[PDB]
């Protein structure tokens, strides 16, 4: 995840907190210190290979100082909830073919123009009712979507009875109209599933996606059955795989840039920030300006990432720390 | 059985008897290769420059 | 707001989703200040076994 | 008196060429280890082997 | 301190990149013993019998 | 580190023991599965890329079946005591040059033809006792050896007082003789330390060394004043870091050989051991004999680490598991 600096960043890992620099007996300990007369503020760390403190920060020279939490960084996965119009029928026709298409915006390649379509058709039949054609398009679609040839995953689909009215039904390619025993299907969700990811190689991505469909004759005139809409998200990606990329690019500011070019001969940078955590974010911005004539700002950042334990414990206590040595107030989250 | 100087990256890795690749791959011996023949641009249709 | 824009914009332009494009930066005739920059992108590759 | 000694090898071996991320090494008998340029395995198997 | 290191020889590099080289080693060996048991499992102690 | 194969050697590793296969959900989990006949045996250990099954074992053709706690594996750090041999005498001798000499066996070329000698020197002075010479031969070791000038850690300088006996006070380049305040010392015991790891490219080893000494004048005569004898050790090295490259190394048969040589292209491999925990092992070495003509055996490992802190919990409750499949009377530790 290569991302823009204003001229620099630094993260270090507060994974716990010791109160002094005698204390720092394991990696990710972390200590806000701040003279008396508070002029000045760094943290030392412990390093895998030893202690460690970081640039010096002039509480004069301090820009914004703010600490962001896991879930303002937790992508909410958007989900249509795509039904057909009671405008043209309430039903669907006897003898069409409901062709649904799914247009996907960002396929392998960066650019909007990487356009990809995945289809869904079911050809309705006479005394055929709302939710079996609900039943039936959403079959098609995993077959199609959720299969397990693709290449990589696309969308998730699901159903959802009105007498739940909030519980999703799954439908993947295995799934059957035996399975999916109800009569009241009242739409069809398709929701945005989270891509995969790798350490330094492949970031955190999504690929997103528009309904379209295709017309049919309800009278004798060319018509769009559906109708889709956007509902409120009900799943996140979490903001492991975010963090531990920030870590592996902000580790290269502090230390090695060659981080695997030359492979035998190469300097390993042991990393503490596990991706299968959730971590609450504090970022502080600050420069320094020479004397005389050297004026010209140099703004930089140092982050601090602690796991939330549901009710920011690590940060707050961070913040506390930090506010009390600084006189700062970072407006614990 | 120890570091010349602080940036001396390996050390000697030594093994008796059968060789697996695994054994030449973790003595960095064994590489994938790289075709130049084969290239793959994305397919579309660049609507810029329009 | 540019363009002359003096009623808003709507919030179903502000939802999770909406798709923003690089136009231009705009400047003064006289005295303005430094506006702009530039940006890059990265290729990939695949492999294959036999 | 009598000695015996043996060595197995997989088939896969016959050909097969190195990388050299690191240079690959012949052991000789003064116990010095000296850089060689040959890219297949056999060539070393064989030197010590004998 | 200017006429010392002009006693040293200067060398000519392309650019301010991290640069690395080979260093080859020894090979003739002697394995150190972790501990040694009866054949029943039991260790000996630097004071039990032969 | 690479190993020595029977003609291969696999691992798995068991951060979690689960009774089915529909329980496997994070990563490093494992069941073993036997039919009820207990003809084969095989594990279902959850990768980090989904659910794999291990090799098949044919429980006729187990040769051996064995567990190996923590305990066995950490390297114990081997320390000498040096002291003044009574018998040329039992206090320093005025005026002569105590000049100590460690050698150093297998320093940087991997071989007992790469030698290394560092060296400490005292000379003594009428007043001069025991403790007094202990010390002072101390710092002076300290100051050659616990450099951080030197390229490697070579070797801890401890004293120890018959007051004590057991409690080893340290010597670093730091501590002066006025830190030192004991009038009553006995010896100067010498640990060898853990070097530096890197899994795949540093593997775990250890530098050996004896205390020789030179030769005083004391009546006319050319003698020895002290005897370096090894002591019942203290320290151990624990497993972690060793575990680590047995994976390492037993995941690029399971996996990807090229663990890293086009950095850019390549397949980074997940590895679930912690290099800062210690473990227990259970191998299970066996065979598989073909029909007719092909009896030519093929012997395979199926190596397993579970993590035992304390008491051997998982290990033993993993053992009992195979044992309750499989029959076997594995041994648990």
């Amino acid at each position: 995840m290569v991302i823009s600096i204003n001229q620099v960043r630094q993260l270090y890992v507060a994974k716990a907190l010791k109160a002094n620099t005698a204390a720092l007996t394991t990696a990710g300990d972390i200590v806000p210190k701040a003279d008396t007369a508070k002029t000045t503020l760094y943290f030392q760390s412990m390093s895998p290979a030893g202690i460690v403190a970081s640039d010096k920060i002039n509480l004069k020279h301090v820009l914004y100082a703010k600490a962001t939490p896991s879930e303002a960084l937790a992508h909410k996965l958007v989900r249509y909830s795509v039904t057909l119009d009671a405008d043209v029928s309430a039903t669907p026709v006897a003898g069409q073919n409901y062709i649904l298409r799914l247009a996907f915006r960002q396929y392998i390649g960066l650019s909007e123009e990487d356009q990809y379509f995945k289809y869904g058709e079911v050809i309705a039949r006479s005394g055929m009712t709302a939710s079996d054609f609900y039943k039936k398009m959403a079959i098609s679609l995993a077959k199609n979507l959720e299969n397990k040839t693709e290449s990589t995953p696309l969308v998730n689909i699901y159903l959802i009875s009105a007498a739940a009215a909030s519980t999703d039904v799954p439908v993947t390619s295995a799934t059957k109209e035996s399975d999916l025993t109800a009569t009241d299907y009242n739409q069809i969700i398709i929701e945005e599933t989270e891509q995969p990811w790798v350490l330094g190689m492949m970031p955190q991505a999504f690929i997103p996606f528009t309904p379209q469909f295709l017309t049919i004759t309800v009278d004798g005139e060319d018509r769009l059955w559906g109708v889709a809409t956007v509902v409120t998200p009900t799943k996140t990606v979490p903001d492991g795989h975010l963090i531990a990329d920030l870590e592996y690019f902000c580790m290269g500011a502090r230390g090695d840039i060659y981080r695997g070019m030359g492979y035998p001969n190469i300097i390993k940078t042991t990393y503490l920030v596990d991706p299968g955590a959730v971590y609450d974010v504090l970022d502080i911005h600050y420069f320094y300006t020479g004397s005389n004539e050297s004026v010209q700002k140099s703004e930089k950042t140092i982050t601090l990432v602690a796991v939330d334990d549901g009710s920011h414990t690590a940060m707050n206590a961070l913040i506390g720390a930090i506010n009390t040595a600084s006189g700062l107030t970072i407006a614990t989250l | 059985a120890g570091k010349l100087g602080k940036f001396q990256m390996l050390g000697f890795q030594h093994w008796k008897g059968l060789t697996s690749d695994n054994h030449l791959g973790a003595i960095f011996q064994q590489a994938p290769q790289k075709a130049t023949n084969l290239m793959v641009q994305l397919l579309a249709f660049y609507r810029g420059k329009s | 707001l540019m363009g002359g824009n003096t009623q808003g914009v709507p919030a179903e332009r502000l939802q999770q989703g909406e798709r923003f494009s690089i136009e231009f930066a705009p400047v003064e005739k006289e005295l303005s200040r430094k506006v702009g920059d530039v940006r890059f992108t990265s290729p990939v590759s695949m492999r294959n076994e036999w | 008196t009598t000695i015996r000694i043996q060595h197995k090898v997989a088939g896969n071996k016959l050909n097969k060429k190195l990388a050299m991320g690191i240079p690959m090494v012949r052991n000789l008998e003064s116990g010095k280890q000296v850089k060689d340029t040959a890219n297949m395995w056999m060539h070393y198997v064989d030197w010590e082997v004998e | 301190l200017d006429t010392f290191l002009n006693s040293f020889p200067t060398r000519e590099f392309e650019d301010d990149n991290e640069y690395y080289w080979d260093v080859i080693g020894s090979s003739r060996r002697n394995i150190p013993l972790v501990e040694a048991r009866d054949e029943n499992g039991v260790v000996v102690a630097a004071n039990a019998a032969n």
